[PDB]
This record gives structure tokens, C-alpha cells and sequence, in this order.
């Protein structure tokens, strides 16, 4: 538009995503991508850890422990506090809390 | 006319290995197909 | 009348590129 | 090309039941899981909605999830319930309380894990992977909840792919419970940014058609979702037969939205009349496209008179000639020029398929881009601000830990597609 | 001699199916490949060659390769009747199709799959002697006809050289319509079809639905019907190759005749003895009636009237019993019309072909059996309103960039948009220069 | 090219008796010690676990040991315990009671150098030695301290031969004995000097096997001891039987240790399946890939998503394709890419073997050298550190001799190891 | 006249099967040594000679030693079908594995059976009378192969001297793997294998899987087929010594047409009509067809693209019913593409063969029957990026030390690493200077 925007209408800035194209050009990704790895299918299915879509720095997502819960119907889990003690839904949930990096 | 009667001949033995081609390769789509039987189960579940 | 309703699902599945080709040739 | 389905909730998993049922007779396949079909056609494509087990049988790639296992037991208890694999059913111990915090939060985290694992394993057997089809109502409270956190993950994990949604959400005059306003609150603000594109049916407008058009006496829930199943299994025909002009889910997509955000669609299927109407008319392209824009044979409560179309895509399905659509469309798109979004010049795409379900001559699935869907989230809003005024019931949410300021979010949320859709319905070219 | 056959999408391939049917029942050859045995015409003819290579135990096979990203088609193709009649590396199919995005056929995905392709076509014209052309059908409709059929023509364009290339294109009808996005891929296609090809004819579906309905007697007319007239147009363009004749034409005496400047190469196509078996008995079908025929406007296979327009070049071809004193006495009464006009740079106005061998029926056709038949190509400045309509639909969607973020996020610069449509624009000026009297100007 | 096992404590004596039940199965030797075998497959190679003695009857090369007779009297009343040596038995006249002192100092040495006698007897017999196999439990008494006396001595005798061990270790969560930690804690020192390759297993692993995989009912400690002899009868069954891609016992140690400490690897094997599911999924190639990498088939209560693989190794048996097997291993390299250490270009071996085990058509089995198993040692040495600095019960063992700085080195030594582990764990962008 | 065939290892052995399959099949010896001899061809024939020795009771036996260090291998022979063909003796086995150290192989346990083995190939060199070369099947990723094969050939070539030694090896392929060591075995192979070897053919079998699964039509394909093809190959280059022919090509001819320079004999192989039966049957194929498809990069056994370098030598192997006049017509078509490139130092790239037996059928094979073939190796300067890729696997384990206490351990010195890693550098810089131009040399 002919026009200069507005005070009002600059305010757009802060909701956009921002990134550099090759060649140097300021532009906007329209649908940015997941941090961690994802897939780009085609007539091959790839894993990309870093993708040009993505617009924080890539790292790699906590996982839960699997064998978290005790082998059986009854409902004790890990404890919070250290690697060995128990825990059950008493107050508070353990399973919910039992994510780490490492 | 002598060459191509040979070739006509070595066309018909081609269509006859096109078929026993087609035969053997149904036969090892039926072997590499896995099954499970009675043994597998044998040592689980007696509570000895 | 129930035979032909039998058949009548029968005829449901065909194709139509090449719906009614033979390839006879003319003399 | 294959698909891969998630049922969520009672309703989820009922209408799952209902499609299942409806695909295995499509394709002639016994509940035991045998094929018994009677030509090649119902063979080459099986596939698609199929993964084939060991000596002639074949399983449904399907998984089911609920809170309760009240359901799980009567789905296996149902009369194709045997064909689903035993351990695609994923099942907690406490019930979602119909509280969305409860179903997305503390359960959820609980539960989500062992589904994406499912998921995963379902989704990594695929020689090349189509769309996902979700079934779930957005009252409820696992079906909320769980779906929502589910869909999020899987877009995480295949933002690349189609996301298809078919959701269910409280009537205004028929309400089984009084939280349904938060719950679909929060979901439409997740579905918004989540999906590609998504279906919405009002239980109001299944009752509807069938008391005027099938003139049922005594319906129950088994038909509402019947009506449902025959959409959802409709608008996969033409990716699983052969035809005279191909189409596809994306292609669908790339022709139905203009925007990303406005990927709202209403619902119809045709071919709808009673026992004692069928002796008096018999099929043709006129009935089912007169049919087909007729407001009583649409699944949602807004009606499109209120608004402009701004896009619509038809199907058909049977032996028939391509003129008479062409010449349909043309007609109605010339003599009905007020209906449809101007600064567009042709907004209805035809698709023809040579395959129609069995035992009926022809069907067609109508599925429309119309701004007056804006009305129903209004009158949901409505509702919300009724009860948020006052606070009404929120300590359970808070309890569960939900900080105030994500139901301004939400109502903010709503708010804008709200306005997206009215400042789009009245542009003009100048 | 040869002519090689290029086939894209859907419509080039169901055009596809009606072409090879007719080829093959023209020249004799079984839906197996083998000349039948009961014939004892002891003449042993080659006139096949054109169109099909033997490999020596007497298999014909033919020279064309079917390409698609969608299986469906060409599984269909595999499985139908003539089976057996290809090789198996000429039907090529991928996995999804371009979903109506010409970015998504030309960037993304026709990218990876037309190297294959190039491979085949090159293994075809590795087993010629003395290759005249390249005959392409798509469409532009679509995603993938038009993404893949411009990449690929442009790619053949390097590697063939002066070659040419003569491509039979279906363009969106003025009221008909598949999809919504149909002039934005017809636009981005024509941008490369002005560089990269040598004639490119126009189709519509509603010229050929008008003309079935009034000239056939048919109320209900489908694809195939349309798909067998355009088979004969093919046959009646590539017999003057195939058959003995007055005087025949060469694939390359087209571009000769009929492009003045090198971007003025759209032409329009009709065809003349289109009649029921019902008329054919109340009428004779004489050479002067079928070449008043073919100048009416309800005769044409494209939506424009060239009486909006000046005429530039006419190739007339005959076909059949025609003797060349009729042709001359008929273009000569067609010559005194009010309602014809040429430009007057242009006095030496047309080019003539006359060919013995009538044109063949077909057991389940619609067309009449006729002595013969008369077939047109003509260069016309109408045609500049075709292009015009399909440019305010595409000015009156993006002004508003109805769905651009689509072509973008498949790999496509917004700027493309722009230059498209000032290519288009210019193309529109250039049709209204050319057409300036020099009297005028002095 | 001969195997020698040897089975200690009670746990190691019945692990022991599943084994050489598996095998005689396999070899279709009677429980007299007659063969009634049914392919000249099976004679070829019989040597490898068998000893001929005269007249047809075969015994296997097998020490049993323990401190207390009740298990030998219990493995002499099993239904396999006839065919043993009756001079293979070695025992004394009072237990361990439960002190790792007790069992390497005091009882140990008076009766080990009869055990070494008769496995000198038994390796100077064979015309080829390959490695030794050992079986026994590092948190009892008997197990861990005369398991790691013979360990030791058999290494200074054969320091060219390969040592390899499978070891059971307590859970946190289900223990039976107090002590666990300071016979665990010394049984590890010992090993990390001694032994060659060590398998590690948690019976929590394979109760949550069982219920979850394999959906039993009233699990008991045969079963348990049948997936470990699974495991152990599979790694062997490419120096028994011909193949495409013949494999050895070096040949994995080789390809699986970059360097000598880090020799502490996970197991799995795949075709696990309940009798109600097995009917709903084929086994192949892609499956067995899947579910051997997926953790809920790993033995061991460390997940392998907390840590990177250095190294792996898959086992086949069965007829199959090596274009899958290379394709598939291949595909799971590329897929999980941020879980391999990076400064090695390829993770996996495969081998194939034609001779799948009795009753599948095909399996596969699983060794996996990765980093999550120092959480395991990290825990044993929390819960050594919150007894050891309270002197809990150290009175025992420094009565049996014991100096405590035997429990300061060996404390030094596992946190050493846990810190090599640990740094090549995590990533290191700089 | 004959040569004497040396099997090394796993994949050495299992090749050997296939390859005495197709010699005995060809020739006629049945498996048990004998030949029915029903021709009235009047007297007799010695094309056998070139691999079978009679005793004089009419028995055949071959020219060939199995070398392995793991029983089971060589067992299986023992037990297999043709227990009665092979001598016993010749037949060699160990007690342990290699274990895939080159270090265990060459130090360690080969230098104990290594003495056997040239007691046994003297005993047959003794019973020649016109032995032009050793033909060696090796796997240069595992630790016998590499290192046994490197010290038998190593002493093979100081006690036979001058004869002429050609390899067929198996090398690791750039992203399908079997084993975490192979980039260190295989530099240390290709260290001791410059030094001695004339002529090095390179094999991967990720490309005969591609091959396999592209050309015929095999979902899933297993050793046998792989071990088939190189049987097929090796009968035709050695088949100019066996049977009559136009213009014969001894085993000498290439050492001298292929290798500029002495470190440069690493060459390339393709084969022409490896094709199904219903292809076979859907086209002709001439010499100019199975001409332009050696060249095609889809032929070749070996995963390199020689499009990304120049040829300095190709050698040509027809054998069938050929004519010099279309050989030389090919030739020069493919002397006129643009796309293939020589360097400008190498004028006359070309050496031809022509031999009229035309290639066997197997009764259990994939390949269909055909009257004439093309077999080709050559070689260029792509082949530069074999080295290049496993030089980068090799330096990023070598930065770690990630494995080399094995080695040390087994009896290797840690420098022989850094000499192996220069000297395969130095073979990367010659690669990299043959290839400048000579323009701007001045
Ligand atoms: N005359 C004729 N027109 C056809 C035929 N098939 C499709 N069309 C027309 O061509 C346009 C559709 O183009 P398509 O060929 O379907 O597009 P496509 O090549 O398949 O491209 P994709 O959809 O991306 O795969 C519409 O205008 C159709 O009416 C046909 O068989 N004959
Ligand atoms: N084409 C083909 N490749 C093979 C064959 N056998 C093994 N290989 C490949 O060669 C490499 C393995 O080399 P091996 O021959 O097994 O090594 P080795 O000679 O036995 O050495 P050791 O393991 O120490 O006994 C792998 O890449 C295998 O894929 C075969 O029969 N044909
Ligand atoms: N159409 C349809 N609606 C259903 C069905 N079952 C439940 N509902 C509706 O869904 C809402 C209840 O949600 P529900 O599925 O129980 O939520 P959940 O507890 O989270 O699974 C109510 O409006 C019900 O009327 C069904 O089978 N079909
Ligand atoms: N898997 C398995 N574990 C066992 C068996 N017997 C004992 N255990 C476990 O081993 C630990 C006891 O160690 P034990 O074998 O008694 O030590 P020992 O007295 O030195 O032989 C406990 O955790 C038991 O649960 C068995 O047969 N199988
Ligand atoms: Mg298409
Ligand atoms: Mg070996």
C-alpha cells in the first residue's frame, strides 16, 4: 500500500517469526517447525534434526523412564527425592514428575 | 529365413523361463513367511 | 425378485476407461 | 496411501465402531477378519485402511483410547469388536471427571506416552503415510483433553501431513452437562492453531435429519453416529477406487482453504429419504445435487443463508456422466451469485468416482467453507461468559492448577477467529 | 519417419488410451503385438514404424511412455486391455500426486521424478534413425501437467536442441471449471510455454461437450468421446507421415507456415465431418461442404470466435478421396467471405495437404463412417481474449494473495506471481501490434 | 570349538538346569543322554556343548557349584537332572549366609581349588577351548564371592580364552536380602577388573516382560529363567549351525568394546508375543527390528533414551533376505540418529543364521553397548554410600577380615567407571 | 591357456560356488568328474584345459584352492553337491576366525596356514605348462580376507615374480555396513595392495541390490544372485580363452591397456544385459542398446558415479553374435557424447574384443537368454571418491584411538596406521593431480 504503516499496524513485528534467506533478504516462516527432530516426508521418509523452519536452537526433548511404575496392577511408583525410595498417589502424584535429560 | 527362425525359437524358450520364473518366486514369498506353533508356548505358564 | 437384486450389486464394480473395449480389428 | 485412525472417549469410540463396521462391509471382509468379497476392486486397495496378519487375516489400524474402560469392554463386546488388536487398546483407571484440566494434565501425561508409542508403531509400518482421522467429541472430558494433547504431539512429530479432525460440540438446547463451555473453549483455541482442517457436527442437526428426512420413530445414538461413519468413509472413496477425475485429502485442502486459519467445513450426504418416499423416486444427479445444498441435509446448526460461501468441494460416486456435473455447478454457481464470496471466480470443485458403495447407485459427500459457522462458537462464547462472570464452577480447574489467565486466552482466542471470519465476510474488491 | 508420443496426468493419459486404440486399429496390430496369422497378403509393410518398433520374433511395441504421480491411472493402464502391448518401464508412476500446485510439480516433487523420465524418452531416441518431432498432451489445469510438462519440455528443450516440440494442450474452460486454482497454474505455465515450445494447440471441454451435443446426437457425452475426437485429429495431423498422397506435410512445415514472430505460436484446431449416422444418410458430404464446415465457429474445439479477429496463416489438411481442383475452387469461394479477414502483411494466406488414405472407424465409436475428411490449424489474433479473461481471474484472486502462502510454502518466490502476469501482459500488446494495418501507419 | 558354563548359587543352578533344557531340546537329546535326533544338522556340531561318552550317551560340560546341597538335591529331582556327571557336583556343608566374606575368604577357599580341578579336567579335554560362560548373581552370598574367586583364578590360568558372564543384580524396588548393596558394590569391582563382557539383568525387567509383553497370569521363576536362557542359548547359535554370515563370541566382543573397561552391555530378544495376541500380527523382519530396539524388551531397568549407543549387534535366525536385514538396520541408524555416538560412522553389526530356535521360524537376538547403564551403578552406589557412612553393618565383614579400604577402592573403581560412562553420555557442541 | 583361481574367505568361497556351478555347467562336467561325451565330431576338444586337469581315467579336477580360517564354510563344500569334484586336499581350513582384525589375520594365525597354501598352489603350478595369471576372490572388510590375502599375495609375488595377478575384491560400501571396523581393514588391505596387485576390479553390494532390484525383478535378493553376476562376469572376460573368436584378448593385454601409471590400476566393471525374462521379451537387443548401456552408472557393480570424473582406459569384452562394423559404429556414438568425458592426454581410448560363444543360462537362474553381450571395465578418476569417503571414516575413528588397543594387542605397530593413512593421502593427490589438464600446464 502506498502508505506508510501506522503505530498500530508496526505492532505486527512482535507477533512474526524472523529469519535470513540465503542471498540476505528479511523474511517471515510462516509455519515454523518442531525444535527437536521431526519428519519431511517425500518419496523417502527422512529424519532432520536441524531444519531451516525451526525457530529456536535444536536440542533434544526429556523422556520419561519406562520402568518407572513397579511390575504389577498395584499403584506404587519411583520416588522424587532420590533413585531408590517409593512413592504412591498419597497427596501428590509421582508419575507425573519423574521426567529428566538424563 | 534360417536366422530368423532362430530367433523365433530363442523367443519361446524365453516365454518358458518367464514362467517357471514366475513360479519359483511364489514359492519363496511362501517360505520367508513366518509361523509359530506349540513349542513356542511350552515352557510358560505351568506354575512349577 | 430376490435373484435380481442379488445380481443387481453384482455390476457395481467396474471401471469405465475401458468400458465396452474389445480390440477386435476390422477386415 | 494409507491412514492411520485415533478414536477417543465414548463417542469417539462409538463412532469408530460404526465406521469400522461400515468400511469391513464395504470391502467384503468377514468379522473374523476373512476376506470374502466377490471382485479384484475390493482387493488392490485393501491396504489402505488395513494391515494383513498372519493366514488370511486382516486388522484395522485403529487405536482406541479412554479414561474408562467401561467403554473398551463394550466395543469388544460388539458384534465386529474381535477384529481390533488386543494390545491397540489404551486404557486408564480413573475417569476424566469431565474436566478438561483433569483430562489434560494429570491423566493425560499419565496415558500420552503408551498412545504416541502406538501411534508411532502404527504410523512407521506405513510404506508412505497419508492423513490422520481423529474421532472425539469437544464436550467431554478425555475426548477434549487427551485428543488436544495427542493432536498436539502428532503435529509436532508430522507437520508435513494432513491433520483431519471430526468433532463434536454441545448444543445450545441439549446439553448432557453443565461444564461443556470450558471444555470447548479450550479445545477450539487448541484446534485452531493445531489443525489443517476440521469438521464440526451438532448433535441437534443429526436429530434433525432424522425425524424430516428419515422419519424415524425412535432413533438412537447408533444412528447419529451411522450418519457419521457414512461421511467419514465417503470422503476417502476417491483415494482407495478407481475414477474418471481423481482427488485426494490435500488436494481437497489446497482447493478448500484460502488461509490457514479458515479451515472450518460443514457436512453433508445426500442420498437421505424414507422407506415409504424410496417407491416414488429414483436416483439421479439433479435429486442428489438439489439434496446436497439443501440446508435440512446439512450437520451443523448454522444455516448458510447467514452467511457466503467462500469455497465448496463435491464427490461423486457411481457410473455417471462428467457433463451433467460440469453443467450442475455451472448452473448453480450462475444463478445463485449472491451465495457465493465474490473476489473468488469459481468456488465449487467437482470430483467423480466410478466406485459407489454397495447396494446404491450413486452418493455424493458435500463439504463446505462457510463464514457462518462464526455463529455457533459466538453462541458458545455466549455461554462461557455467562458462567465466567461469575466464576461459576472454576475451583475445580484452579484445583487442578490452571492459572485464570488461560481462559482469557482462550475467549481471546475464540474472540479473533470470531472476527477473522466476519471482517472476511464483508471485503470487498473496491 | 518416427514421432515419439509424451503423455502427462490424467488427461494425457486417457487421451492416451484412445490414441494407441486407434493407431492400433488403424495399422492392424493385436492387442497382444501380433499381426494377424490368417492374412496371406504376402506383402510384408513397414508403414507401422512411425509409431511402432519390432523387436524380431515380430512383438510390436510403441514409442511413447506414460508418465503420472498418482498410480492409479497407470496401474489402470497396466491391468486394462493393452497390458501386454507396452513395456513395463514405460508406464512410470509415482507415489502422490501435485495436488493441483504447479510449485509442488515443478519444484519439489516433478524435480526428483523427471530424470527418469529424461532417461526413458532418451532410450526412446537412442532406437531411431530419423526422429521429426515430439508430440506432448497435458493439461494445465492441474498440478502436476502443468509443473512437470513445462520442467520437462524445458529440459528437452536443452538437451534436443532444434528439435521439435508440438504440444496439444487443455486450457480452462471460460464457464467450466475443475478447481478453484486453475488460472494461477495456467498462468505460471504459459509463462514457460512461450519460450519452450514451437506450436502449442488449445482445447476446451466446453467446445467439445457444445459440439458433441449439437452435431453428435448425444445427450449424455463423457471423456471418451471427447478423447476419441482428439485421437482423430491426431490420426488426420500424422497421416500425411504414414500414407501416400498429393501433397504431403511434414512436421516441420507447421512452424514454417504458421509462426510469424516467435512468440505468436498458439493456434486454434477444428475438425469437420463431425456427423451422426442418421444425418450422414439425408446428406452428401462433398469436398466444398466440409471446407465451409470447418470456417464456422460451432465447428472449432476451442471457446473463441475468430470473427473478433484477424487471420495471420491457414494449414487446411485433406484426407481421402479429394482431388486438388475442388480444394483450390473451395479456398478460393472461402477467400471471397466478408466475414474472413487477414492481416494485411499476410497476402500469400495458406498452406494445403492432401492425403489418399480415409480416416478409420472404430468398432465402438460415435463419428459416422465418411470417404473424407478435412482437418484445420489456424493462427488468429482472437485468441488474445482467452488470455485476457484468464488474467482478470487472476488479478481479481491476487489482490487479495487468496492462496499464495500454498505456492510459497511448496518452494515458490512470491515475485514469480508478478512476472507471470506482466509476461502475460506484454503477450497482450504483442497481439495488438501485429495486428495494426501498415496502411494505417504509413 | 568348545563352550564351558559354569552355574553357582542357587539362582545360577536353576538358570543352569532351564538351559541345558533348551539345548537338549534343540539337539533332540533324550534325558537318558540318547540321541533321537532327526537331521545329520544337529550331530555336526554337537560337540560344542556335549561330550561324548561311550556307547552313544552324551553329558554336557557343566560344574555345578554351590555351599549349601539343597539345589542340587532339587537339581537332581528335575526332570533334565539325570543326564549330569554325578562327579560334576561340587558342594560343601554350610551356607553363605548371605556375606560376601563368608563366601570368597573363609568356605571359598577351601573347596575352590577342587572346582578349578575339575574345570582343568574339563578344558584339557577339548580339542579347541572357546570361552567360558558363567552364570550366577551378584547380590547373594555364594554367587558373588565364589563366582568372582573362580572368575579370577580361570583368568590368570586362561588369559587367552574369552570370559563372559550373565549376572542377575537387585532392584531397589524388589529385593529379598538387606545387604545387597555391599555384595553388589564388591561383585562389580571385581568384575570391571576381571571380566571380558558382562550382561547385566534386573528382575524388574523381566516382570514387567512378563506382564506387560507377555500378559501371564501367575508368572514364576522359570519363566524368568526361560527368557534368560533364550538369550543365551540364541548368541551362540552362529558358532553351532551353518549361515549366510557366520559370527563368533570375539567377533562380537571386537566389534562391541571401543575400549576395555566399557564392556557392560544390554540384551533383548524380540519375538515376544501373548498366545490371545499372536494370532493378530505376522512376525517379519521390520517387527523383530522394532520391538528389538523398543526398551520395553530390554532386560535392564535403565532406559537406553538417557544415554547414547556407542555400539550394537543383531543376531537373525531364519531364512531370510540380507537386502531386508541390511535395509533395516540401516533404516534404524539413520531414524534414531541422535541416540549413536557420533564419532563412529556405523553402529551395527547383523549376522544371519538358518537355524531358527525350535517352534519360531524366525528370531532375533539383541546386545546393545550403551551409556544408561551407569544410572544402575549410580543407584547401587547411593544406597552403598547412605549404609557405609553409618558403619550399618560392617561389624560382619571386618569379623570374616575384611579391611575397609577394600570397600573404599571398590567404591573409587565403580565411581571411575560411572564417570567414563558419563562423559561420553552427553553431548559436547564447544 | 590356464589360469588358477585362489579363494579367500567368506564371501571368496561363496563366489567360488557359483563360479564352479557356471565353469562345470558350461564346459559339461558332470559333478562327479566326467564327461559324457555324445558329440560325432570326430575328435576331440580341449576348452576344459584352461581349468580342468584329467587324470587319466577321465576324471576332471579343477585349478582352483578355498582358503579359510573358520570351518563351517568349507565344510559346507565338504557336504554339499560337488563332495566329489574337488580334491580333499585343496580344500583348506582352519580352527578360529580372524575375528575382523587385519591385525589377528596377517601376524597372528594366517602366518601359521599361509605355508600350506604355497605348498599347495606350487603342487599346481607344477602341473602347467602355459599359466598366464592368478585370478584372486577376496572380501578387503573382514580380517582373513584382508589379511591373509595380503600376505599371500605379498609372497606369491616374490615367488612367482613377473606372472600377472588380477583381483576381484569386495570393497565397503558408502553407507550400507556389516561391520564397525571395516574403514581400518580396509585401508591397511589397500596399503599392502598397491604394491601388488596389476589389476584391481572393486565390487559393492549395495549396487548389485540396486541392480537387482532396478534391472531384474527381485524384491528381495540374496548372495546367490550377487555370487551369479560375478560368475557371469568372470566367464566372459576369461571366455577369450576359451572358445573361438574374431579378436582374442589374453589375460596380459589388460595390465598393459588399462594402468597410465603404476599406483593407477584400480578399475572399473560393468555388464550390459542383465535383464528379466518378460523384458527380454519386450525388446530387441542390439549391439548399440547393450553399448550404450555399459556406460549407463545404473550398470555398474560398484557405487561410484563416473560422471564426476574423466576415463583415461576402457576395455570392451563382446562376446556373441557381433560384427566389428557395428562395434565400431557404437564406439563411435559413444565417442560422440558430451556428457562423457576423457582426459585430453588420452586420445585412443578404446580397446575392443570380440569372442562368438555367446553367455550360458543357468537352470535355476534370474537372467534371461539372450544371443550377445557386452561385459566392460575401465577405468577413471571418480573413483578418487571411494578413497576420499573411507579416508573420512577412518580419520574420525583415528581421532578417538576408538579401537586400536585390538590391534596393538594382536602384534601391530600404532605407526603403521599413520604410514597407511599417508600413503592412501598420497594415492588421493595423484588421483587429484592425473586429472589437471595439460592447457593450463602450458
Ligand atoms: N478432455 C478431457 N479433459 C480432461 C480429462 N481428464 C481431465 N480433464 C480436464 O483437465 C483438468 C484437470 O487436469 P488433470 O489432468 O486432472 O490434472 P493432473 O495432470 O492430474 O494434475 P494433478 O491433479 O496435480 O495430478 C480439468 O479441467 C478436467 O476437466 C480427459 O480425459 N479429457
Ligand atoms: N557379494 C557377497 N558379499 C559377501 C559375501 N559374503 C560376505 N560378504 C560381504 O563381505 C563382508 C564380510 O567379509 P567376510 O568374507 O565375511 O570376512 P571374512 O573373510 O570371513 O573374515 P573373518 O570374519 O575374519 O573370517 C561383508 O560386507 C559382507 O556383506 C558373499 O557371499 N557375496
Ligand atoms: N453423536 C454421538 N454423541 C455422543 C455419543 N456418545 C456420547 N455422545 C455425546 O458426547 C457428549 C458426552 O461426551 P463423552 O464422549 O462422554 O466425553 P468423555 O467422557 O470425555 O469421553 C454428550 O453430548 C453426549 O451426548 C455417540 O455415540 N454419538
Ligand atoms: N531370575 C531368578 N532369580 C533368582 C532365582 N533364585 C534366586 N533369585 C534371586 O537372586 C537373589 C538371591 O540370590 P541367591 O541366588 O540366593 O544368592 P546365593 O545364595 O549366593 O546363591 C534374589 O533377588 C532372588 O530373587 C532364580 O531361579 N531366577
Ligand atoms: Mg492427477
Ligand atoms: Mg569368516
Amino acid at each position: 500500500k502506498g502508505r506508510d504503516p501506522t503505530e498500530k499496524e508496526l505492532l505486527e513485528v512482535e507477533r512474526l517469526y524472523f529469519a535470513y534467506a540465503d542471498d540476505g533478504a528479511v523474511g517471515v516462516v510462516q509455519k515454523p517447525h518442531f525444535h527437536g527432530p521431526h519428519m519431511h516426508v517425500s518419496i523417502c521418509n527422512r529424519k532432520y534434526v536441524t531444519c531451516p523452519n525451526q525457530v529456536y536452537r535444536a536440542s533434544l526433548p526429556a523422556v520419561r523412564n519406562a520402568r518407572s511404575r513397579f511390575p504389577g496392577p498395584i499403584p506404587v511408583w519411583t520416588s522424587t527425592k532420590n533413585l531408590h525410595a517409593v512413592a504412591s498417589n498419597d497427596t501428590y502424584r509421582p508419575g507425573v514428575h519423574n521426567v529428566s535429560k538424563f | 529365413r534360417e536366422r530368423h527362425a532362430e530367433r523365433l525359437s530363442i523367443a519361446a524358450e524365453q516365454m518358458k523361463q518367464r514362467e517357471a520364473s514366475q513360479i519359483r518366486k511364489k514359492q519363496l514369498d511362501e517360505l520367508y513367511t513366518n509361523q509359530v506353533d506349540e513349542d513356542y508356548f511350552k515352557y510358560w505358564d505351568l506354575c512349577m | 425378485l430376490h435373484e435380481r437384486l442379488s445380481s443387481k450389486i453384482s455390476n457395481g464394480f467396474a471401471s469405465s476407461a475401458y468400458w465396452g473395449a474389445t480390440g477386435e480389428l476390422p477386415p | 496411501r494409507e491412514i492411520v485412525c485415533v478414536q477417543a472417549g465414548q463417542c469417539g469410540n462409538q463412532i469408530g465402531s460404526k465406521f469400522w463396521e461400515v468400511i469391513s462391509d464395504e470391502h467384503g471382509v468377514d468379522p473374523t477378519g476373512t476376506y470374502q468379497g466377490d471382485s479384484d476392486l475390493q482387493l488392490e486397495r485393501i491396504n489402505v485402511y488395513f494391515d494383513e496378519a498372519t493366514g488370511g487375516r486382516y486388522v484395522p489400524r485403529s487405536v482406541l483410547i479412554d479414561l474408562e474402560p467401561g467403554t473398551m469392554d463394550s466395543v469388544r463386546a460388539g458384534p465386529y469388536g474381535q477384529i481390533f488388536r488386543p494390545d491397540n487398546f489404551i486404557f486408564g483407571q480413573s475417569g476424566a471427571g469431565n474436566n478438561w484440566a483433569k483430562g489434560h494434565y494429570t491423566e493425560g501425561a499419565e496415558l500420552i506416552d503408551s498412545v504416541l508409542d502406538v501411534c508411532c508403531k502404527e504410523a512407521e509400518s506405513c510404506d508412505c503415510l497419508q492423513g490422520f482421522q481423529i474421532c472425539h467429541s469437544l464436550g467431554g472430558g478425555t475426548g477434549s483433553g487427551m485428543g488436544t494433547l495427542l493432536i498436539s504431539k502428532l503435529r509436532e512429530q508430522y507437520p508435513d501431513r494432513i491433520m483431519m479432525t471430526f468433532s463434536i460440540i454441545p448444543s445450545p438446547k441439549v446439553s448432557d452437562t453443565v461444564v461443556e463451555p470450558y471444555n470447548t473453549t479450550l479445545s477450539v483455541h487448541q484446534l485452531v492453531e493445531n489443525s489443517d482442517e476440521s469438521m464440526c457436527i451438532d448433535n441437534e442437526a443429526l436429530y434433525d435429519i432424522c425425524f424430516r428426512t428419515l422419519k424415524l420413530t425412535t432413533p438412537t445414538f447408533g444412528d447419529l453416529n451411522h450418519l457419521v461413519s457414512a461421511v467419514v468413509s465417503g470422503v476417502t472413496c476417491c483415494l482407495r477406487f478407481p475414477g474418471q477425475l481423481n482427488s485426494d485429502l490435500r488436494k481437497l485442502a489446497v482447493n478448500l482453504v484460502p488461509f490457514p486459519r479458515l479451515h472450518f467445513f460443514m457436512m453433508g450426504f445426500a442420498p437421505l429419504t424414507s422407506r415409504g418416499s424410496q417407491q416414488y423416486r429414483g436416483l439421479s444427479v439433479p435429486e442428489l445435487t438439489q439434496q446436497m445444498f439443501d440446508a435440512k441435509n446439512m450437520m451443523q446448526a448454522a444455516d448458510p443463508r447467514h452467511g457466503r460461501y467462500l469455497t465448496a468441494s463435491a464427490l461423486f460416486r457411481g457410473r455417471m456422466s462428467t457433463k451433467e456435473v460440469d453443467e450442475q455447478m455451472l448452473n448453480v454457481q450462475n444463478k445463485n451469485s449472491s451465495y457465493f464470496i465474490e473476489w473468488i471466480p469459481n468456488n465449487i470443485k467437482s470430483s467423480v468416482c466410478d466406485i459407489p458403495p454397495k447396494g446404491l447407485k450413486m452418493a455424493v459427500t458435500f463439504i463446505g467453507n462457510n463464514t457462518c459457522i462464526q455463529e455457533m462458537f459466538r453462541r458458545v462464547g455466549e455461554q462461557f461468559t455467562l458462567m465466567f462472570r461469575r466464576k461459576a464452577f472454576l475451583h475445580w480447574y484452579t484445583g487442578e492448577g490452571m492459572d485464570e489467565m488461560e481462559f482469557t486466552e482462550a475467549e481471546s482466542n475464540m474472540n479473533d477467529l470470531v472476527s477473522e471470519y466476519q471482517q472476511y465476510q464483508d471485503a470487498t474488491i473496491e | 519417419r518416427e514421432a515419439i508420443c509424451i503423455h502427462i496426468g490424467q488427461a494425457g493419459c486417457q487421451v492416451g488410451n484412445a490414441c494407441w486404440e486407434l493407431f492400433c486399429l488403424e495399422h492392424g496390430i493385436q492387442p497382444d503385438g501380433a499381426m494377424p496369422s490368417d492374412k496371406t497378403i504376402g506383402v510384408e509393410d513397414d508403414a507401422f514404424n512411425t509409431f511402432f518398433s519390432e523387436t524380431g520374433a515380430g512383438k510390436h511395441v510403441p514409442r511413447a511412455v506414460f508418465l503420472d504421480l498418482e498410480p492409479t491411472v497407470v496401474d489402470e493402464v497396466r491391468t486394462g486391455t493393452y497390458r501386454q502391448l507396452f513395456h513395463p518401464e514405460q508406464l512410470i508412476s509415482g507415489k502422490e500426486d501435485a495436488a493441483n500446485n504447479y510449485a509442488r510439480g515443478h519444484y519439489t516433487i516433478g524435480k526428483e521424478i523427471v530424470d527418469l523420465c529424461l532417461d526413458r524418452i532418451r532410450k526412446l531416441a537412442d532406437n531411431c534413425t530419423g526422429l521429426q518431432g515430439f508430440l506432448v498432451y497435458h493439461a494445465v489445469g492441474g498440478g502436476t501437467g502443468s509443473g512437470l510438462g513445462a520442467l520437462l519440455l524445458e529440459r528437452l528443450s536443452v538437451d534436443y536442441g532444434k528439435k521439435s516440440k508440438l504440444g496439444y494442450t487443455v486450457y480452462p474452460s471460460p464457464q467450466v471449471s475443475t478447481a478453484v486454482v486453475e488460472p494461477y497454474n495456467s498462468v505460471l505455465s504459459t509463462h514457460s510455454l512461450l519460450e519452450h515450445t514451437d506450436v502449442a494447440a488449445m482445447l476446451d471441454n466446453e467446445a467439445i461437450y457444445d459440439l458433441t451435443r449439437r452435431n453428435l446426437d448425444i445427450e449424455r457425452p463423457t471423456y471418451t468421446n471427447l478423447n476419441r475426437l482428439i485421437g482423430q485429429v491426431v490420426s488426420s495431423l500424422t497421416a500425411s507421415l504414414r500414407f501416400d498422397g498429393a501433397l504431403n506435410v511434414d512436421l516441420t512445415e507447421f512452424q514454417t507456415n504458421l509462426v510469424p514472430y516467435p512468440r505468436i505460436h498458439f493456434v486454434l484446431t477444428s475438425y469437420a465431418p463431425v456427423i451422426s449416422a442418421e444425418k450422414a444418410y439425408h446428406e452428401q458430404l462433398s469436398v466444398s461442404e466440409i471446407s465451409n464446415a470447418v470456417f464456422e465457429p460451432a465447428s472449432m474445439m476451442t471457446k473463441c470466435d475468430p470473427r473478433h479477429g484477424k487471420y495471420m496463416a491457414c494449414c487446411l489438411m485433406y484426407r481421402g478421396d479429394v482431388v486438388p481442383k475442388d480444394v483450390n475452387a473451395a479456398v478460393a469461394t472461402i477467400k471471397t467471405k466478408r466475414t474472413i479477414q487477414f492481416v494485411d502483411w499476410s497476402p500469400t494466406g495458406f498452406k494445403c495437404g492432401i492425403n489418399y488414405q480415409p480416416p478409420t472407424v472404430v468398432p465402438g465409436g460415435d463419428l459416422a463412417k465418411v470417404q473424407r475428411a478435412v482437418c484445420m490449424i489456424a493462427n488468429s489474433t482472437a485468441i488474445a481474449e482467452v488470455f485476457a479473461r484468464i488474467d482478470h481471474k487472476f488479478d481479481l484472486m491476487y489482490s487479495k494473495r487468496a492462496f499464495v502462502h500454498w505456492y510459497v510454502g511448496e518452494g515458490m518466490e512470491e515475485g514469480e506471481f508478478s512476472e507471470a502476469r506482466e509476461d502475460l501482459a506484454a503477450l497482450e500488446k504483442d497481439y495488438e501490434e501485429v495486428g495494426a494495418e501498415s496502411a494505417d501507419m504509413d
